[PDB]
């Protein structure tokens, strides 16, 4: 764990840039490994020269004396195939390849980078059965009829066949004539491989720079354009370090070589420490452990939160999923650690908050980034670590005219002319609240028509959701008000709107930066908090009957501050999902059990101060008969 | 969405803009002449579809309704608790892959998690191409769920020794980053179409809609949704156990039946106590099972507390007796030997404690009560029931039952065993409750007061001096002896104690009350007087109950105001009667204080003062149920 | 300073809170539990019953001036606090570390 850090300290610029490119391509999910024979032969898998050896044993009898060059690996089987024929050739193929060799850890390290596709030139069943042991369905596509029946969008492209369908020489590519007219036997597999190579980031691992597949693909990429493709990488794990003329030549050919022997110190036979060396250098590059500069942690936090400068309010159990399970964000402004196997970047960020001398140490652009992140964390109600706790004065302040019931100022905002698209989005939500559902529907449409390209995506994504929700309020509303022409127009407009693929069709930047905004395109999303309400109703309803006058902390306040988190999230980001019945049941059940809960703790005799916002919530999210029954029981 | 399938076997139409194919299908059910009109292959298809619809409990349209007799019949050996037949199915050789899938689920249930994991793997390796897909899809799910039970299981077993570390390394390098959220998305073209109802099983939280309906119960509530909710329990639960799903063992399902049965019990209680004008919940066998398994003991306590199970009756009590005797023999056979799967022990002991605790209310035979009482006393393991907790459970099993003399023989055997185990002078006698083996003797004296113990009489014919613990323990077991051996134990007569005549001698002994102990009380109170110018309530109550006979007490007014409250009720200043003093008295005293009028009407005014001023309900219940 | 755990079970007027007493009634490491059986059969006329522990029962002759009382967590000798809870309550055993509630 320390030597790899030191290797990261001793890397030059170019290799570091390549690692950054790889971890970028993995974190977008555009990473496609092009593995080969080398990653398989550390599983003690039978290599091809041994087959050629036994072929020579039944061909010329006595063992061959010296060198095997390239074509003997193709010709000596070919001669064997013309003499002894198909069946015996299949016999040696079975006896050599009916193996049950286990899986190397380098297959695991390949399958820890979240690859989009995996292309390969092996004949084993190692990496696919490694995926069956995992959960990642890679559709194993080995033959041409496998292409048309491909059942997923994450492939496993064995581009020379497999012995999956029998140990016969018909299904795999072994002999000289097979590699010769390859592109009239398998015309579709190569089209898919060249498609994936043209649309992803190809990383070579397990090859040497004389391999016929590598030079074949390099012939194809010289046939292409200049600026069209992306230059592939090449992890080189050879016993000797790479030479400079091979470096200059093959970098100008198109590859980007990362050597493994010139990065660590190793032996002539220790392949696995070099495969695991560069491959774990990629993995702990994902694990943020190499982030140690204060500037870098500002880059990381700004890289994950500068998306969310457009939204007005961000929930605490969404900010938990921004920094994905690296902390547990609890609802009082106190942050605890959970599974942050890294630098402790938020801890260093709060150290940057109190210390004045540290803020001078940064650069000016990251100083302004620090001020923007500072305004973010003070706005969303996250103040400090749980180490330094104290006066946890928690108070909700909803700054939305729709919540307080100020219907006058709403109207006065609507007939004013807006000079921004985000003012239109609020203006739309306001006259959605006033019952003016038609003009709000049309204003939801105009924002989509006029903010499509890139504002942030959020006032193109949320407005499309809000248009569908106000469609559902109109449609359900006229079920049990509006002209019939408008009903016909929104019927021929919103005819079969599926919301369940909207985020799945938002672009590459939107799905990464806003993979906290996908529950809004989901129907029932407020249900976890419901299950916590049962913990209230269960056995902290078991203490009235014993008279236990205790005076400690409970989940009661936590639940209440979770109401005040969800509710504040809907009204302040102007969401029309407040008007439906799921949310009404939510505040109904939640306030019911907190009122009955505080009653229950009051009658353990053998607070619940009820501020303005609770008077509002009782007046709006109940019916009169509910308030009667809160007077009764 | 062509129909709405409701849970009684009645089908209604919703958005079937078509032929009405199910309506025509039911017309094909009743009409015999129409079934002849079809072709032979579609006649056999009609018979297979007929067996389908009769099996899954959908009988007819909502047009023709009628006797909607709904009854769940779970045909799974894992639900009923038949652990013997499960084992006997496992070591039998299977000749089908679907028999392997059940066999795997069974030894998943028995705590044999390793061999079930491997059998989940072999089915995947050997049913991959096309059986139906279902015993390739579900077995992969069940392998991942039993992986999650092993992984979460070894989290807190360490922080006694569940699995080898090699197997933990093997399933870690096997199930390293298993995503379940794309398994169905990667199943082939036929599987995704024919089984797009089997994709919630590859989802984590899927039982949550029914939870939201439970709130409609708890909110503002002829026919009701109550029965509907109950028949939805009996639909989800029956779906998991009968298709052999390991998702039953997790905590989402446990919370589901916990919350659902809690609100149906409190709901039927609520509809029972709608009585402010106008002066069911039959609890069959399956509900006894569900309470015994998906609750903890503390849950069942709290269902005794808030809602009242006095009104609740129990039916099918012979199969309840079969489940209870099955728990008794299974805890017997597991702890007559060295047999301990630690996992299976933990889950089974939860079911066993909860089942006997909730088996207070049901009725049994004599031999069944003998078997459960024997397993509860002898073969039941330690660290889970202590000898006062065993008196709680056994006291429950003997309270609402008249003891038919064989249980007296069994408890006698347990008393002989305790006397033969107090020989070693290091015995601790846990039961941190406060209940001990003297209470077992008191229980025998509560039902058969004329009982004489034979082997304890022989043991008291062999206690000279040498075994002091055995003497003291057998002294606390006093009244069940024979007179000559009784005096032979009364070789060690009492001391000048007062309340250590109660605390040391915890066997009554005011029936044998010497006159010098009146004199010893006189000596004690005169020393407390001469030291007063410089425990108690017990003899003040003893003078108030008139169990003792002495008029010396009248000259000792002022040493204790409780003692003043129980010696002279008429001249007692009720102005300085401390109220506290009223929660520490039992029914015999709070129930003969009401017999004393000068006390009773004054404490009526001060209890009305405290109930009206504060909000106590101890003083409210004493004001209602004993005094007036 | 451990008032965050102080419960006031008031059917029997106790203060259930884990202390570890050091007594003179001279022993060390004492802690108390209490019953709530009002339907007790032949077990005096009292609802509650003390079951004094000394890593096991002491097998009781008891006056007990309290000598040293230490909280478990922060160890925080809570002596005067215990005296305060004896200065108000007129029942035996104000601090009782568990209550069974039969």
């Amino acid at each position: 764990g320390e030597k790899l850090k030191e290797v990261f300290l001793m890397l030059d610029n170019n290799v570091v840039e390549c690692i950054k490119e790889i971890t970028e391509s993995s974190r977008n999910g555009k990473l496609v490994f092009f593995v080969g024979a080398g990653v398989s032969t550390l599983s003690d898998y039978p290599q091809w020269w041994r087959l050629v050896d036994k072929y020579h044993e039944e061909l010329y009898g006595s063992p061959k004396k010296g060198n095997y060059s390239s074509d003997e690996y193709l010709r000596i089987p070919q001669i064997f195939y013309n003499v002894k024929g198909e069946m015996a050739f299949d016999g040696i193929l079975k006896d050599f390849f009916q193996v049950d060799k286990p899986t190397n850890p380098i297959h695991d390290k390949i399958l820890a980078m979240n690859p989009a596709h995996v292309i390969t030139t092996n004949y084993d069943n190692l990496i696919d059965t490694a995926c069956w042991k995992r959960g990642k369905y890679f559709s194993v596509i080995s033959a041409e009829e496998d292409v048309a029946n491909a059942t997923s969008s994450r492939y496993l492209l064995k581009v020379h066949g497999d012995f999956r369908k029998g140990f016969k020489g018909e299904n795999v590519v072994l002999k000289e004539d097979d590699y010769l007219n390859y592109d009239q036997n398998y015309p579709l597999i190569s089209n898919l491989m060249k498609t994936i190579i043209a649309t992803h980031t190809i990383v070579f691992i397990g090859y040497g720079l004389g391999d016929y597949n590598i030079n074949m693909l390099l012939n194809w990429v010289r046939k292409l354009q200049k600026d069209s493709f992306h230059k592939p990488f090449f992890i080189r794990t050879d016993p000797s370090p790479i030479e400079n003329e091979t470096l200059i030549y093959y970098e100008n050919k198109g590859l980007r070589i990362i050597d493994a022997a010139s990065l660590i110190d190793s032996n002539e036979y220790d392949y696995l420490e070099r495969y695991s060396a560069v491959m774990d250098l990629l993995i702990e590059s994902q694990e943020n452990k190499f982030i140690t500069k204060d500037d870098e942690v500002i880059d990381y936090i700004y890289g994950k939160i500068s998306p969310l400068f457009a939204l007005q309010y961000i929930r605490k159990i969404d900010l938990k999923h921004v920094f994905e399970y690296d902390y547990h964000f609890e609802v009082n402004g106190t942050v605890v650690r959970h599974k942050n196997k890294g630098f402790g970047y938020m801890e260093r960020f709060f150290e940057l908050k109190e210390s004045c001398d540290e803020r001078s140490k940064l650069s000016k652009k990251q100083y302004e980034r620090f001020n923007a992140l500072f305004n973010f964390f003070e706005k969303n109600g996250v103040i400090c670590m749980a180490k330094d706790a104290g006066t946890l004065n928690t108070s909700i302040e909803i700054n939305s005219l729709a919540y307080h019931g100020k219907y006058d100022v709403m109207k006065k905002f609507i007939e004013e002319q807006s000079v921004s698209i985000e003012d239109d989005y609020k203006k739309a939500f306001f006259l959605a609240c006033l019952g003016r559902w038609e003009e709000s529907y049309d204003l939801y449409s105009n924002i989509i028509l006029n903010s499509i390209d890139e504002s942030n995506g959020c006032v193109y994504y949320l407005s499309q959701i809000n248009r569908y929700r106000i469609y559902q309020s109109i449609t359900q509303a006229v079920t049990q008000p509006f002209t019939d022409e408008f009903l016909a127009r929104i019927e021929r407009e919103m005819t079969n709107f599926n919301i369940d693929d909207l985020f799945n069709g938002m672009p590459f930047e939107f799905q990464k930066k806003y993979k906290i905004l996908e529950f809004l395109s989901d129907n029932q999303f407020l249900y976890d908090d419901t299950v916590k309400l049962f913990e209230l109703t269960n056995k902290v309803r078991s203490e009235m009957s014993e008279g236990s006058y205790s005076f400690g902390m409970s989940s009661d306040i936590v639940v209440l501050l979770r109401l005040y988190d969800n509710l504040r999230f809907l009204y302040e980001n102007c969401l029309w999902s407040v008007s439906f019945h799921e949310f009404h049941q939510y505040i109904r059940n939640s306030m019911s059990l907190l009122i009955e809960k505080a009653e229950y703790e009051r009658t353990r005799d053998i607070g619940f101060f009820m501020e303005y916002y609770d008077f509002v919530n009782i007046s709006r999210h109940f019916k009169i008969d509910d308030i009667k029954n809160l007077e009764r029981s | 969405y062509d129909y709405h399938f409701e849970v009684n076997g009645t089908v209604v139409r919703h958005k079937n803009k078509g032929f009405g194919y199910m309506e025509r299908f039911f017309e094909l059910k009743e009409s015999c002449d129409e079934r002849s009109k079809l072709s032979k292959k579609q006649y056999e298809r009609f018979n297979a579809l007929f067996n389908f619809f009769e099996k899954n409990g959908v009988i007819c349209m909502a047009k023709d309704a009628g006797t909607l007799n709904t009854s769940i019949e779970i045909n799974s050996l894992a639900y009923h608790g038949k652990y013997d037949v499960m084992k006997k199915f496992i070591e039998e050789q299977s000749v089908s892959i679907e028999d392997d899938y059940k066999k795997a689920f069974f030894l998943a249930c028995l705590g044999r998690w390793e061999e079930s994991y491997d059998l989940y793997s072999n089915i995947i390796l050997n049913s991959i191409d096309e059986s139906n897909g279902c015993v390739y899809y579900l077995s992969q799910i069940n392998r991942y769920r039993i992986y999650q039970s092993i992984t979460q299981a070894v989290t807190q077993f360490n922080g006694y020794k569940p699995f080898t570390d090699e197997f933990l390394a093997r399933i870690e390098r096997e199930m390293t980053n298993f995503n379940i959220d794309d398994l169905f998305n990667g199943m082939p073209f036929e599987f995704q179409k024919k089984y797009k109802i089997l994709e919630f099983l590859s989802d984590n939280q899927f039982l949550y809609d029914d939870t939201v309906k439970l709130f409609e119960l708890t909110n503002k509530v002829g026919m009701s949704s109550d029965i509907v909710v109950l028949l939805r329990l009996y639909d989800n639960l029956r779906f998991l156990y009968e298709n052999c799903l390991w998702s039953v063992s997790f905590h989402e399902f446990h919370q589901y039946i916990r919350n659902s049965m809690s609100l149906l019990i409190e709901k039927a209680e609520y509809e029972r106590t709608r009585d402010i004008d106008e002066l069911g919940f039959f609890m069959e066998y399956y509900d006894f099972v569900n309470i015994s398994r998906h609750f903890k003991i503390d849950d069942i306590k709290n269902l005794e507390r808030s809602c009242s199970i006095d009104k609740i009756r129990f039916g099918e009590q012979e199969k309840i007796e079969e489940y209870l005797v099955g728990i008794a023999e299974e805890i017997t056979k597991q702890f007559s030997a060295n047999g301990m799967n630690v996992v299976f022990y933990t889950q089974f002991i939860s079911e066993a404690k909860a089942a006997l605790y909730f088996a207070k209310y049901v009725k049994l035979s004599e031999e069944g009560l003998g078997k459960i009482v024997k397993a509860l006393l002898f073969y039941f393991p330690e660290r889970d029931l202590d000898i006062g907790k065993r008196y709680v459970w056994l006291e429950r099993l003997t309270k609402c039952n008249e003891l038919p003399k064989s249980i007296i023989s069994i408890i006698d055997d347990f008393l002989v065993l305790q006397a033969e185990k107090h020989i070693d002078q290091n015995y601790s006698e846990v039961s941190s409750n406060g209940l001990y083996s003297r209470d077992y003797g008191a229980l025998i004296k509560h039902f058969e007061k004329n009982f004489i113990s034979k082997r304890l009489s022989e043991i008291t014919l062999c206690l000279t001096q040498d075994k002091q613990k055995q003497i003291d323990f057998l002294f606390k077991l006093l009244p069940l002896l024979s007179t000559n051996a009784k005096s032979h134990l009364l070789s060690f007569k009492s001391v000048e104690n007062i309340n250590d005549l109660m605390n040391g001698i915890r066997i009554g002994l005011i029936d044998e009350f010497t006159p010098e102990h009146e004199e010893l009380i006189i000596e004690y109170l005169e020393t407390r007087k001469v030291n007063y110018i410089v425990y108690m309530s017990t003899f003040g109550i003893w003078y108030f109950l008139e169990e003792i006979n002495n008029s010396k007490m009248e000259e000792f007014i002022g040493m204790d105001d409780q003692y003043d409250f129980f010696v002279d009720p008429e001249n007692f200043d009720y102005k300085k009667f401390i109220p506290s003093w009223l929660k520490n008295y039992n029914d015999k005293l709070l129930g003969k204080i009401a017999g004393n009028k000068h006390m009773k009407h004054h404490v009526i005014e001060v209890l009305k003062e405290r109930v009206k001023n504060s909000n106590d309900k101890r003083y409210l219940e004493i004001l209602m149920n004993y005094f007036i | 300073g451990a008032t965050h755990d102080l419960v006031y079970h008031s059917k029997i007027n106790t203060f259930v809170w884990d202390v570890e007493f050091d007594i003179v009634l001279e022993l060390n490491k004492c802690y108390f539990v209490k019953c709530f059986n009002p339907y007790r059969i032949n077990g005096d006329f009292a609802v509650s019953s003390i079951d004094i522990f000394s890593e096991g029962k002491r097998l009781l002759e008891f006056n007990f001036k309290i000598t040293k009382a230490v909280h478990v967590a922060t160890s925080k000798d809570v002596t005067e606090i215990v005296l305060h809870l004896s200065e108000r309550i007129s029942s035996p055993f104000p601090i009782v570390k568990e209550v069974v509630y039969l």
